[PDB]
Formats: structure tokens, C-alpha cells, sequence
């Protein structure tokens, strides 16, 4: 084809759609399509124009990364990706939302004058945490059904489907001895066993002589929906509850599919037909997690090529091994000995080259493994620890604790901590034995709606970086890696399930398939 | 006000000096008797109750007769308040007038211009 | 080498071109960059227009630009530094150098093929022969050929100084043309005027280029108007005056004026508390009522403006203040808008060297070339309003050195410092202006004192450039005379001072008489210029 | 007793004349690219040492200054040899700083003879040993070394429970000057603002110090994990 | 009373009657605490202050002229009549009810009535301070944030009667 005509329509082509494109640009444009008549010439120019303003274009100048892009997905090249169909994000990639509430919507920082994250925060900041946990539950709560009748939506007037609610500084007035006061706020022990319940307004003393308290693990830095009355300056209790969750349809319906999870992704992965296709093009798309992989045992490292020849039938799309990675974690014997796990762990993925090119292999390092472990977000383990393994297995990913991996349209949060005894130690009032621990954790932690819901000193978290921990909207997984029992649950259309400890779990750990959201157990116990 | 009494159009060191001096003098005096001696030395030592600055002009003349000396044998006030207008101690008046100098051996005229 | 005609071997050459102007941040380059921006306009040439300031912005943007433009104009920069060495560019490239600056680097005088100089050869140039520079008994000889070469090309290099306005060469090249505008015409004016203004050429050379624009003034009025019938009131009309030296006294008080030329204020000592009282004396002797003189000039009574040259003249006769008058232009449009040519210099200076620490010096630049336009004559009275502040802040300065003594004889040479934190040393703190309040400075100080031999002294004057990187700038003026050459030799000096010393000297700015030092390098600087002017 | 005056007289011409030699030799140093360049630097080193005379007056005033209640000709000294020097008294450069940021790891034990002592890590001259810092680093019983890798080690562990003291810290407002009882306010029961108990600078300050102490003894672990605790800061 | 103003005695120090004390929606006790890095400061910018007597009256960034600022409020004031919010209106209820209830127990605490009253004129000085702050920004209401900085300041100057 000509290419002074070639030049002149392609670049009118994108003139009439108000697009510029640079010297680089339509070179390169010139180039891709020399090969095209005007039979195909002006539907190729419509559709790599459509798929440059399906970018996210600062301007109307167009450089060549852009029509690079737009081309190259004209072209396809995303057969049997892995980029858009599974992705591991740290925790500090995570991006940083702030609920503005005369807005009542969920900003980006950038839209803000929100500062940036950093570990030396400000005193702001570490009221800002808790500020921003109420403000979640807050705007969370007032969306349920409790919310006032609409315009004589009753003829005679209703509390809210009898729950109308109120903030602690309403209530230090006029209203002593008013039997229907619920108040959303945080369980404190302010003075020794003369509790105390905050929020953003102030104060007051629970009086929690009776709890009446349903279902739900309840501790210190506790959000709860308390219904009582109130009379010199105590809050009389006649029963604790947590507040409802909500499931992620419901929150993608109010606040449309932002992408709250994070990722590359501009909207939320759960709300796309492309990649509803792509998570399904492979019928046992299958991930594995294990947990507290004590690769400086010999036993770990036999029992782990065991499960590789179990595993070469099928292999996943990538294994899971979460923290705790050591018998003796004692410092630089552990540093030298986690150098020779993952040099042995690279001749055992070398000794099955098919898993090796099949599967991928990430890394959430525990507390208690070498660095910054005992702070949250962990940083990743030591990049002298792992540099062999960069090089030698380039198909692994070591990152954050927690982090947060995204397969297709679905939501996985992995966190490694052994958080069940730490929550049942800070308990307020020993739960009901009917409902089992796992299930009361799950429900404690999905209502409070993060993994930490327990008081700093109690989970020491970098103060700008606790938005990390927050579980909202409710993911597909919450993979909670702990010592206390494995375990498989669910609800509001996540299962959330803990892989145990794979040398005190008998080397039984779990199997996730997301094409159809089924968990099985690797029950591989005499393996 | 030091400055206009001196019908200068700037003013400098010298004045600032003065205003500091009759500040900090009235301050001690507004003390307990026995309280102005650590105050008088609180304020004396570091807070410049610049009295005098003879010894760096007096090594100053010695180094350059030194070096003229010895320049000579293998208009020395202007060889002087040369290197005294350079470094910070313009008022050379007071060297003049002060006895240090003086058992030194050197002594000035306005007209010969010999030190 | 030289272009002999502008008109077939430069403008021909780039009309069928795109072009890219590099022009100094002077008010001659200024108005030289307008005239050719108005002739490329008329002719559809596709130009782009870069300002620069000093070497390392030079090099820059030229490397910026490089690639995409073959033909160059250098305006008022260049032409004293081997251009080749300097940008080193691609031997397909040409530059075309329209630079007032003096003498021209032998390289780019002999280099026939890529470096074309847009500089008159009748100019006073004394270029050496090309055998002269360029190449056992037959080594002896040859080392000899080589002690010559030294020899003259220091006596060639020694001392820097200005030639033709670079204004008025392309105001040339667009009568050459025949496409003269009248406002083009004031732009070489103008330009001519900023060479007189900052004592760049001559007073001799200054009356020689008035004389040439003398004749171009005439031919443009008479171009379309007579002594009979006449123009509208709105076209301009460019006016020859014998006019006075006092600066802005037509937008000013007459006090005001005679307050902040340099001239009146270094002859009456009106930094002094005795110079008001000889003010007094001189006013009192014109016999103008205070009251009028304090008034502003607009307001003054038309019956002492009917003669106020001509009062001034006798006075200042009789005074000692011996020339006065001066011969210049002004240029008069609509009813009400009169402009001297020093009127224009000033203030568009002080929009260029505005003190403002907004955007950019390429800012100030854009808003001092845009007032040199008649749209945009709100500008142009801004800028006067920036020049009151500059001329105030200047006699400002100077009261300050000569009362607290700052200017002290070093031996060969006068040695003054503005300090950090002083009133309005952000004002001189850029080069141009510092130059500019040196000279002024020099010629007060020689007025003020008695001693016949400092007199005859240049000026040595620093101030500071950047704490954050600790830098002064540092400028040398030679001696100020009635009949002084305007040449002066502080380019080499500083260069071979800097060397001799392992100075951390950068040499940026265009006139080789201009440098930055690290403040703590001043101290054996210093000594080794006392050592080598001896 | 009386003395101190005869020296210091003595000083008045000797300290004039070596200011001197030293402030022309070293201004016209030509390898001085800048003379904050001419300094050694150690693990200590935190000031901005800029112009040798003044350091080394400084040094010698400060000793002088101590080492007799008689300041008074140590403070003419400071005066003249400042003004000889053509700086300011009163001035920040002309104050006394200990040029070393000292840092002590108490009561560090040693096999080789049962015996405890405390280390100083940024004090010592690591020019004269660099590797041989460890035997530098002898346990004041004998001359028996404390080892790299474990201080390295003990390095980090400090910095991790220091990083947990200040995560963990108290905050303080500054008018009612009370700790922050709840997490509720961002303005204390007055209007006041809060503030840190544990400052910034404090941690900038210790960072500094195990950075440069990893720095002159090649502790690359440490240096990693200081690398990204410093990376992540305002 | 005495001067300055001294601590120890306390409500003696204000000779103001309270009927026009509480005609002034805010009321600052100024007191010069004394502190060398706040005075060396302090020191540095009046010296620098009396040498800018001379250096043009040049303006500064950040900063409007003293004529535009003028014409700016004279602007303002007739253009704009702000209203308050109706849940900022509930916040400043709540808030008043509480600095009330403290008032009086500190009242009650010293068996003595201070010489400060704080009354319905301090909740519609509140109110106004807010208005003020909404007619800076020409909006119709004032926010819960106007409400929080009219609320900050009003704490100040009530930090200043305790």
C-alpha cells in the first residue's frame, strides 16, 4: 500500500476522532499496517483506535507505547496469558481509598489531600486507623436494614425496624433512662474491668452486667451495636452484637464495581465477561496451599518431593507456602538455613521440570521468619535470602504477609498469623461452645470486617498501612494461615479456610479450584 | 540613636555594641545585689561586653614587620590598616591609643606614615 | 567566515527553510529578534524562537534541537567562542551568527564551511592571517612559528568589546530587502539605544550609528507625509531629538530624574547629605519653583517645558556638567503615548532583569519581548514602573557602598561586595544588572573622591549568586573616562587568574568580563588578579 | 593555679600563628575540590565539617575551655582567632558539636574470657583496621575479638525492637500535656494538638548511625534491612 | 489586673463584668510564655522586619495585598449569607451541651462562678464564627468541617477561660 496515503489516512483517522498521535506513533502505525488494503484497512484503523481510547489516555497526544499496546490486542497475543488472569499484589501495592462522607463515596488518594503511606506516621495517623475502621462499619451499618421508613412508609411512625441508631455524644443529655439506645462503637477495658465504649464523638462506661451477647468472638477493639440505656454516665447494656455483614454484591451494587481489591484491574474482576471466559478456559484451574513449611527439616523437603510426584498429574497453576517457613528461626543459623532450603527446593523443582514450567511458587512469610517480621504489612523475606532462588526457579514470586492474589474474577487474601489464640486470649466474654471457634473467628473477623481486630500492641501495624488489613468487600477467599486447626467455612460468598500447619497438621494441607470455587483436602498424611 | 550621634547614615558594630552594653547594664542593675555578680559574669563573658581588641593588631603588626624585616634585610601604617580593613577590626583608633603596641617599640605619625 | 551580502547568501538561503533563533536576554538581541520575526512573518518562514542566557542554556537547547533543524541564528551570542568545539554539531548543520560581541574567535572567522557570520567587515576588526594561526633548523622554526602564534593571538584576545548593534544590522538586511517598517525601524533605534544605555560602544561610534539612522528616520517620514498635508495621529512617527540625558524625566518628577541618573547624582553627590543642598544650588540657578519640579512632568506648567532643554543645558554648563544633551529619538503614536529611546531601553530591561521569583527568566524574557510590541503596550508602561524601582534600588545601593566604604583600592584595581541579606541585593543579583549598578557605582566613586590616580582605576564587583551551592557573581568593569575605548581586558584576566589558581570558576555568561566562583575560591582569586594586573 | 594565664598568653601567640600556617596551607590546597571533601569520616561522623581552621579551633577551645575553670582567655582566644577567621560568634558554625555520634552496645561478653564489657561501635578508627575492627573490638579482660556476625545480627534485632517501641508509642498533647487516653480524638480533651513520645529524628538519628556503622563494616544484611527501612519514609 | 497575667490568682486577673464578658463571642488570654527557640526566632524576624524598611515593600508568595484583601472582604460581605448544615447544626448541639455540662461542674468544682460565662451567646457566636468562615469560601452552608474550625477556635478561646 502507499505509504503517503497509508500516513495520511491513518493519521486523519485518529484526527477525526480528536487523537494526535506523535512521529514515533505513526511510524510505528505506518509499519503494522503496510501489510492491509482498503478492504480491511479503515475497520483495522476503527478498531485500534477503539482499543487506544479503551486505555487510560492522560491526553489527546498519543505516544507509541499506547498504539503499541492497542495494536499488539488487535493482534491477540494473549493466548494462554497469565497477565489479567493471575496476579500476586503486596500489601503495599494495595491502593489507598478513603471513604469521604459528605460525598458518601470511596476516593483515591490522588483525588485527596490524603498523604502518602510511610512507617514513621504522624499522631494523626494512629487515631486515623481506628477513625477509619468506625467510619467503615459506620457507613456499612446505616445501609441495613435498621435505616428509618421512607416518606409515610409507615403510617404510624417506626425506630428503624426497631433499630434506630445513635452516637455516644446524643446520648450524654437528655435521654437518661431512655430503654432503647443502641450505640455503634469500640470496646475498650478504659479503666480495669470498668469498661468502656468510643467513638469518633467521646465516651462512656459499659455496664455489661448482662451481654445477652449473640453469636461471635468478642475482645478488646471490638466494634459492636450496643443496645441498652444510659443513666449516670454508663451505658446499661442489655445486649452486644456485631454489625451485619454485607456480602460483596451488595457493595459493588451500592457503591458500583470499584476495584476495591486492587490489581491491575480498573473495575472490579468479579464484573467481566472476558475474564468470566478466561477463568474458565481451563476446567481444573487448581491452586495448592500449604502453610508453615519447615523446608529446614529434612522430612519437609522429602514429604514436599513426595507431593510433587502426587501433584505431577494436574499440577496447579501456582503453589501457596505461607510463613512460619522454619523449625529454629533463631536468626543467622535460620537466615544460612532458609539459603539452603530454597537451594534445595530449587533442585527438587529441577528434579520435576513439568511442575517447574506448569506451576508458580509464591512465598508469605510469618512473624517469626528472618526481618521485619514482627510488624505488619510484613515486608518480604531478605532478597539475600532469596537471590539463588530468583535465578534459579524465575517462576516464583517471595512477597508480603498478608498479600493479596487475584485469579481471574475472583478475590483470594492470604495473611499468616496465629491470630485464633491471639483473639480468644483478648476475649471480653467466653463465647457460646455451640457455635465452633473457627466459625465464631470467621464471623468476628468478616463483621469487623479486618483481619486485626484487636488492639495494636496486640497486632503491632504500621499506622498508615492499616488499610492493608482491612477485609472490605468480602473476597472469594480469606486464607487464614494459622497454627490453631485447618479448616474449611463460609459465608456471605467467601470460604474462608486455614491450610493448619503442615508439620502439626500431619503434612495435610488444601487444594482450591476457582473455575468452580470448590476446595479440596490434600489429606496426603502418609505421604 | 549611637549611629546619628555620630552622624552616620549606617549603622554598624560599634553602635550595636553600645545598645547592647546599656541594655544588659540596666538589666544587671535591676537585680538583687547579691544576684548581680552571676548575672554580671552570665552576660559579661559570653554576651559581648566588647571592651577592647588590641592583640590581634598587635600580632597583626608584628607579622607584617616581621615579614618586612626580613623582606628588607635578606609605608608600613598603610602595610597595617591594609590587612585591619580586610579582617573585621576596622577601628584601628583603639590599637593607637593602647599600650601594647607601645612596649612593643612602635609608635605612629599621621604625616611619615612609620610604625 | 564573513557573509559579504546578507540579502543572497543568508536571507535567500533561509527563506526556503526552517529555522531555530537562539537569542540573548539583552535588549539589543531583543529588538534584533523582532525585526527578524517580522520579516519571517511576511515571508511564511517556519521559525522557532529559543531564549538563552549563557553557555550551558545554549548547549542544552541545542542538543534539544538538533536533530530536527539544519539552519541556526545565533543572536548576540557566539560568535567570541569556537562554536564547534562548544555544540558540537553535525557538518551538514549551518550557523548564522548575528553577534555583537568582539573580537571574533579566529575559528569561526576562518571555518568556511558551517559558521557564517552576520557581522559587518567595515566593523573594526583586525582578524590575523590565516598563516599566522594555522600551520633540527626546521623544528627550531617551527617552534618559533609557534611562539609567534601565542603571541598574537593574545594580543588578538586580550581585550573584548562590542562592534555594530545587532538590531541595526538586521534592520540593514530589511531595507536590503525593502520591507522596512517604521516600527521595525524604532526596534533598531531601540537596539542601538541599549548599547549607549549600558556604555557597550563609544560615545564617537554612538553619534556615528545616530548619523546613519538619522537618514532612515528621514526617509521613513517622508516616506507618506510632507510639511503640507499629514498622517493620522494614530501612525507613529519617529522623531530625531537633541534631547537630555536625565533618565524617564518624561514620565518622572524633573526631582525625581535628577535624583536617579547616574550622571547628575555622581556629579551633585546626591548619595551625600550635602548633595540635596547642591541640587538646590542647580535648581535655584534654573530658577524653577520647587513645587513644579517636584511635580510630575505631565502636570509640570507647559510655560518652564517650553524651554526646559535649552535651561537645563546652560546650567549644567556653567555647573561643570559638560554634555548634557544628547542626540536621540523619540517615537510618538496616538494622542497621548510619547517614548524616548532610553524611555524603551530601561524598561524593557527591567522587565527582563525584573526581580520576581515567578516561573522563570524565560518568563521575564517572553514579557519583555512582548512590550517591545505596540498591542502590547500595557506592558510597556509596566516595565517603566519596574524601572522607578530599579533606578531607586540602584542609587540605593551605591549611597550604601560609598557611605560605609565597601569600594576599597586593591592595588591595579578598585575591589567592591554586596553582602547577603542587604536591601534589594536580590535585584543585583543576576549578572546584567550587576554589571550595569558596577558601572554606575564606578563612575559615582570616581566623582566622589579626590585622589587623581584612583580615578583611573577599573572595578572589580562581586554579589551573591546561589547560597544553597555557595556562589557569588563577579564582574570587572575597566576604568570610566570621557574618552575610555570601552574596551577591557577582565575576560582573559579571569580566565588565566582562575587557572593559575585551579578555580572552581564557571563561565557561563556571554561576556567573557562575567563569571561565577565558589565564594570561598574568592580569597586566592583575588590574589592571583592583584599578582597578574601587577 | 596562676599559670593558666602565662600559657594562655603563650597560646595568644603561638594559636595566632598556626591558625595562620594552617588556614593559608589549606585554602590553597588544590586537590580540595571542596574543603568539606578534606575530612576524615569514621562511623561516628554525622557533622557537616566544612573549613578545617574553624574545626580545629573549635576542638582546641573546647578542651582548653575544660580542662581550666579560668575560660576567660580561652574565651578571648574564641573571639579573636573567630574574628581572625572572619566568622561570627553566636553563630551555629562557631558552636562546639562532638563530631562523634556515639552509640554503645552494653555488656557484650566474650568465651575467650568470661568477662563482660560495653562496645562502643561508631567511637573507634576504623581506617587502622577495617577488618581487623573486630579484633579492635577486644573484650577490655584480654585482647580476644567480638565477632561480625553477630553483632551484625544483634544490629538488627535492636532496630526491630526499637521500630516496635516507637509503632507502639505514646502520644502526647501539647497543651494538656497528658497521654492520649483513647483512640478517638484527633484534638486532645483541649483543642490542642498531639505529638510524638518517640520522635522521628530519634530514629533518623539511630538509623544513621547503624547505617554508617554497616557502611565502614561491610554488614550487608543490615544494610538491606535498613535500605528498605529507609525507603519507605516521607 | 496585675499586668501580666498570673496564674495563681486566677479569676482575679479579669475585672471585666461577666454581663460584658459574655458579649464577646471570643475571648483570648494572650500570655507571653517565655522560650528561647521562639525568641531567637522571634529575634531574627524583627531584625530582618526593621532591615525590609527599606527594600521596596515588595509582596510575598502566599499572601494577598492589604487593598486587594480589603476589597475581597468588602465583596464577601455584601454578596454572601451563609447558613448552617442541618447535621452540622446537630454536631454543634451536641457539642454545646457538653462544653455547658463542663462548664458548669468546673464551676461547681471551685464553688466560685468564673469570671467567663459560657451561654447562648457563645452557641450563636459558634454559629456566626462558622457562617464567617463559609462567607470566606462565598458557599451557600456551612459544613461539619466550617463547624469543626469555628468549634477548634471557640476551644481556644474557652481553653482560655478554664
Amino acid at each position: 500500500m502507499a505509504p503517503e496515503r497509508l500516513r495520511s489516512r491513518a493519521l486523519s483517522a485518529f484526527k477525526l476522532r480528536g487523537l494526535l498521535l506523535r512521529g514515533e506513533a505513526i511510524k510505528y502505525l505506518t509499519e503494522a499496517l503496510q501489510s492491509i488494503s482498503e478492504l480491511e484497512l479503515e475497520d483495522k484503523l476503527e478498531k485500534i483506535i477503539n482499543a487506544v481510547e479503551k486505555q487510560p489516555l492522560s491526553s489527546n497526544m498519543i505516544e507509541r507505547s499506547v498504539v503499541e499496546a492497542a495494536v499488539q490486542e488487535c493482534s491477540q497475543s494473549v493466548d494462554e496469558t497469565i497477565e489479567h488472569v493471575f496476579n500476586i499484589i503486596g500489601a503495599f501495592d494495595i491502593p489507598r481509598f478513603v471513604y469521604n462522607s459528605e460525598r458518601k463515596k470511596f476516593l483515591p488518594l490522588l483525588m485527596t489531600n490524603h498523604p502518602a503511606p510511610n512507617l514513621f506516621g504522624t499522631p494523626r495517623d494512629k487515631a486515623e486507623m481506628f477513625r477509619e475502621r468506625y467510619t467503615i462499619l459506620h457507613q456499612r451499618t446505616h445501609r441495613h436494614e435498621l435505616f428509618t421508613p421512607p416518606v409515610i412508609g409507615s403510617h404510624p411512625d417506626e425506630s428503624g425496624s426497631k433499630f434506630q441508631l445513635k452516637t455516644i455524644e446524643t446520648l450524654l443529655g437528655s435521654t437518661t433512662k431512655i430503654g432503647d439506645a443502641i450505640v455503634l462503637g469500640m470496646i475498650t477495658q478504659l479503666k480495669e474491668g470498668k469498661f468502656f465504649l468510643e467513638d469518633p464523638t467521646g465516651t462512656v462506661q459499659l455496664d455489661l452486667s448482662k451481654a445477652q451477647f449473640h453469636s461471635g468472638l468478642y475482645t478488646e477493639a471490638c466494634f459492636v451495636l450496643a443496645e441498652g440505656w444510659f443513666e449516670d454516665q454508663v451505658f446499661h447494656v442489655n445486649a452486644f452484637g456485631f454489625p451485619p455483614t454485607e456480602p460483596s454484591s451488595t457493595t459493588r451494587a451500592y457503591y458500583g464495581n470499584i476495584n476495591f481489591f486492587g490489581g491491575p484491574s480498573n473495575t472490579s474482576v468479579k464484573t467481566s465477561a472476558k475474564l468470566k471466559q478466561l477463568e474458565e478456559e481451563n476446567k481444573d484451574a487448581m491452586f495448592v496451599f500449604l502453610s508453615d513449611v519447615w523446608l529446614d527439616q529434612v522430612e519437609v523437603l522429602e514429604k514436599l518431593r513426595i507431593m510433587f510426584a502426587g501433584y505431577s498429574p494436574a499440577p496447579p497453576t501456582c503453589f501457596i507456602l505461607c510463613g512460619n517457613f522454619s523449625s529454629a528461626p533463631y536468626g543467622k543459623n535460620q537466615v544460612q538455613a532458609l539459603k539452603d532450603s530454597l537451594k534445595t527446593l530449587a533442585d527438587i523443582i529441577c528434579e520435576y521440570p513439568d511442575i517447574h514450567q506448569s506451576s508458580r511458587f509464591v512465598f508469605v512469610p510469618g512473624p517469626e521468619d528472618p526481618g521485619f517480621g514482627s510488624i505488619l504489612p510484613r515486608p518480604p523475606l531478605a532478597e539475600s535470602i532469596t537471590n539463588e532462588f530468583r535465578q534459579r526457579v524465575p517462576f516464583s514470586v517471595f512477597t508480603t504477609n498478608p498479600c493479596r492474589i487475584q485469579y481471574c474474577t475472583q478475590e483470594i487474601t492470604v495473611f499468616r498469623e496465629d491470630l485464633v489464640n491471639k483473639m480468644c486470649r483478648n476475649c471480653v466474654r467466653f463465647p457460646s461452645s455451640n457455635l465452633a471457634i473457627p466459625n465464631h473467628f470467621v464471623k468476628t473477623i468478616l463483621s469487623q470486617g479486618h483481619l486485626t481486630p484487636l488492639p495494636l500492641y496486640v497486632c503491632p501495624v504500621y499506622w498508615a498501612y492499616d488499610y492493608a488489613l482491612r477485609v472490605y468487600p468480602v473476597p472469594d477467599l480469606l486464607v487464614i494461615a494459622d497454627k490453631y486447626d485447618p479448616f474449611t467455612t463460609t459465608n456471605t460468598e467467601c470460604l474462608c479456610i486455614n491450610p493448619g500447619s503442615f508439620p502439626r497438621s500431619g503434612f495435610s494441607f488444601k487444594v482450591f479450584y476457582p473455575s468452580n470455587k470448590t476446595v479440596e483436602d490434600s489429606k496426603l498424611q502418609g505421604f | 540613636a549611637h549611629a546619628r550621634i555620630h552622624l552616620r547614615d549606617y549603622v554598624i558594630e560599634d553602635d550595636v555594641n553600645m545598645a547592647i552594653r546599656v541594655m544588659l547594664e540596666s538589666f544587671i542593675d535591676t537585680q538583687k545585689f547579691s544576684v548581680m555578680r552571676s548575672m554580671r559574669k552570665t552576660f559579661a563573658r559570653y554576651l559581648s561586653f566588647r571592651r577592647d581588641n588590641n592583640e590581634l593588631l598587635l600580632f597583626i603588626l608584628k607579622q607584617l614587620v616581621a615579614e618586612q624585616v626580613t623582606y628588607q634585610r635578606n609605608v608600613p601604617e598603610k602595610d597595617l590598616v591594609d590587612k585591619a580593613r580586610q579582617i573585621n577590626i576596622h577601628n584601628l583608633s583603639a590599637f593607637y591609643d593602647s599600650e601594647l603596641f607601645r612596649m612593643n617599640k612602635f609608635s605612629h605619625d599621621l604625616k611619615r606614615k612609620m610604625i | 567566515m564573513f557573509v559579504s551580502d546578507f540579502r543572497k547568501e543568508f536571507y535567500e538561503v533561509v527563506q526556503s527553510q526552517r529555522v531555530l533563533l537562539f537569542v540573548a536576554s539583552d535588549v539589543d538581541a531583543l529588538c534584533a529578534c523582532k525585526i527578524l520575526q517580522a520579516l519571517f512573518q511576511c515571508d511564511h518562514v517556519q521559525y522557532t524562537l529559543v531564549p538563552v542566557s549563557g553557555w550551558q542554556e545554549l548547549e542544552t537547547a541545542f542538543l534539544e534541537h538538533k536533530e530536527q533543524f539544519h539552519y541556526f541564528i545565533l543572536i548576540n551570542c557566539g560568535a567570541n567562542v569556537d562554536l564547534l568545539d562548544i555544540l558540537q554539531p553535525d557538518e551538514d548543520t549551518i550557523f548564522f551568527v548575528c553577534d555583537t560581541h568582539r573580537p571574533v574567535n579566529v575559528v569561526n572567522v576562518y571555518n568556511d564551511t558551517q559558521i557564517k557570520l552576520l557581522i559587518k567587515q567595515d566593523d573594526d576588526l583586525e582578524v590575523p592571517a590565516y598563516e599566522d594561526i594555522f600551520r633540527t633548523m626546521r623544528r627550531r622554526q617551527r617552534r618559533e612559528w609557534e611562539a609567534r602564534r601565542r603571541d598574537i593571538l593574545f594580543d588578538y584576545e586580550q581585550y573584548e568589546y562590542h562592534g555594530t548593534s545587532s538590531a541595526m544590522v538586521m534592520f540593514e538586511l530589511a531595507w536590503m530587502l525593502s520591507k522596512d517598517l517604521n516600527d521595525m525601524l524604532w526596534w533598531a533605534i531601540v537596539g542601538l539605544t541599549d548599547q549607549w544605555v549600558q556604555d557597550k560602544i563609544t560615545q564617537m561610534k554612538y553619534v556615528t550609528d545616530v548619523g546613519v539612522l538619522q537618514r532612515h528616520v528621514s526617509r521613513h517620514n517622508h516616506r507618506n507625509e510632507d510639511e503640507e498635508n499629514t498622517l493620522s495621529v494614530d501612525c507613529t512617527r519617529i522623531s530625531f531629538e537633541y534631547d537630555l540625558r536625565l533618565v524617564l524625566y518624561q514620565h518622572w518628577s524633573l526631582h525625581d530624574s535628577l535624583c536617579n541618573t547616574s550622571y547628575t547624582a555622581a556629579r551633585f553627590k546626591l548619595w551625600s547629605v550635602h548633595g540635596q543642598k547642591r541640587l538646590q544650588e542647580f535648581l535655584a540657578d534654573m530658577g524653577l519653583p520647587l513645587k513644579q519640579v517636584k511635580q510630575k512632568f505631565q502636570a509640570m506648567d507647559i510655560s518652564l517645558k517650553e524651554n526646559l532643554r535649552e535651561m537645563i543645558e546652560e546650567s549644567a554648563n556653567k555647573f561643570g556638567m559638560k554634555d548634557m544633551r544628547v542626540q536621540t529619538f523619540s517615537i510618538h503614536f496616538g494622542f497621548k503615548h510619547k517614548f524616548l529611546a532610553s524611555d524603551v531601553v530601561f524598561a524593557t530591561m527591567s522587565l527582563m532583569e525584573s526581580p520576581e521569583k515567578d516561573g522563570s527568566g524565560t518568563d521575564h524574557f517572553i514579557q519583555a519581548l512582548d512590550s517591545l510590541s505596540r498591542s502590547n503596550l500595557d506592558k510597556l508602561y509596566h516595565g517603566l514602573e519596574l524601572a522607578k524601582k530599579q533606578l531607586r534600588a540602584t542609587q540605593q545601593t551605591i549611597a550604601s557602598c560609598l557611605c560605609t566604604n565597601l569600594v576599597i583600592s586593591q592595588g591595579p584595581f578598585l575591589y567592591c561586595s554586596l553582602m547577603e541579606g542587604t536591601p534589594d541585593v536580590m535585584l543585583f543579583s543576576r549578572p546584567a544588572s550587576l554589571s550595569l549598578l558596577s558601572k554606575h557605582l564606578l563612575k559615582s566613586f570616581v566623582c566622589s573622591t579626590k585622589n587623581r590616580r584612583c580615578k583611573l582605576l577599573p572595578l572589580v564587583m562581586a554579589a551573591p549568586l546561589s547560597m544553597e551551592h555557595g556562589t557569588v557573581t563577579v564582574v570587572g568593569i575597566p576604568p570610566e573616562t570621557d574618552s575610555s575605548d570601552r574596551k577591557n581586558f577582565f575576560g582573559r584576566a579571569f580566565e588565566k587568574a582562575a587557572e593559575s589558581t585551579s578555580s572552581r570558576m564557571l563561565h557561563n555568561h556571554f561576556d567573557l568580563s562575567v563569571i561565577e566562583l565558589k565564594a570561598e575560591d574568592r580569597s586566592k582569586f583575588l590574589d592571583a588578579l592583584i599578582s597578574l594586573l601587577s | 593555679t596562676f599559670s593558666q594565664d602565662y600559657v594562655a598568653n603563650e597560646l595568644t601567640q603561638s594559636f595566632f600563628t598556626i591558625t595562620q600556617k594552617i588556614q593559608k596551607k589549606v585554602t590553597g590546597s588544590r586537590n580540595s575540590t571542596e574543603l568539606s571533601e578534606m575530612f576524615p569520616v569514621l562511623p561516628g561522623s554525622h557533622l557537616l565539617l566544612n573549613n578545617p581552621a574553624l574545626e580545629f579551633i573549635k576542638y582546641v577551645c573546647k578542651v582548653l575551655s575544660l580542662d581550666t575553670n579560668i575560660t576567660n582567655q580561652v574565651n578571648k582566644l574564641n573571639r579573636d582567632l573567630l574574628r581572625l577567621v572572619d566568622v561570627g560568634e553566636f553563630s551555629e558554625e562557631a558552636q562546639f558539636r562532638d563530631p562523634c555520634r556515639s552509640y554503645v552496645l552494653p555488656e557484650v561478653i566474650c568465651r575467650s574470657c568470661n568477662f563482660c564489657r560495653d562496645l562502643d561501635l561508631c567511637k573507634d578508627s576504623s581506617f587502622s583496621e577495617d577488618g581487623a575492627v573486630l579484633p579492635q573490638w577486644l573484650c577490655s579482660n584480654c585482647q580476644a575479638p567480638y565477632d561480625s556476625s553477630a553483632i551484625e545480627m544483634t544490629l538488627v534485632e535492636v532496630l526491630q525492637k526499637k521500630l516496635m517501641a516507637f509503632t507502639l508509642q505514646d502520644l502526647v498533647c501539647l497543651k494538656c500535656r497528658g497521654v492520649k487516653e483513647t483512640s478517638m480524638p484527633v484534638y486532645c480533651s483541649c483543642a490542642g494538638d498531639f505529638a510524638l513520645t518517640i520522635h522521628t529524628q530519634v530514629f533518623m538519628e539511630q538509623i544513621g548511625i547503624f547505617r554508617n556503622i554497616a557502611q565502614h563494616y561491610g554488614m550487608s544484611y543490615l544494610l538491606e534491612t535498613l535500605e528498605w527501612l529507609l525507603q519507605k519514609n516521607p | 489586673v496585675f499586668g501580666r497575667w498570673d496564674e495563681t490568682k486566677g479569676e482575679d486577673n479579669i475585672d471585666f463584668m461577666p454581663t460584658i464578658l459574655s458579649r464577646f463571642d471570643m475571648i483570648f488570654i494572650v500570655k507571653d510564655e517565655h522560650n528561647e527557640e521562639r525568641d531567637v526566632m522571634l529575634a531574627k524576624h524583627v531584625i530582618t522586619l526593621h532591615v525590609s524598611a527599606l527594600t521596596q515593600t515588595q509582596a510575598v508568595e502566599g499572601e494577598i495585598d492589604l487593598a486587594k484583601l480589603k476589597k475581597f472582604i468588602a465583596y464577601c460581605r455584601v454578596k454572601c449569607g451563609p447558613r448552617l448544615s442541618a447535621e452540622a447544626a446537630e454536631k454543634l448541639k451536641n457539642r454545646y451541651i457538653i462544653m455547658r455540662s463542663g462548664a458548669r461542674q468546673h464551676e461547681r468544682d471551685s464553688d466560685r462562678r468564673s469570671s467567663i460565662p459560657i451561654t447562648v451567646r457563645q452557641l450563636e457566636a459558634i454559629v456566626r464564627i462558622a457562617e464567617a468562615l463559609s462567607k470566606m469560601k462565598l458557599q451557600p452552608f456551612a459544613t461539619e468541617a466550617d463547624v469543626e474550625e469555628a468549634l477548634r477556635l471557640f476551644q481556644v478561646s474557652t481553653l482560655d477561660a478554664a
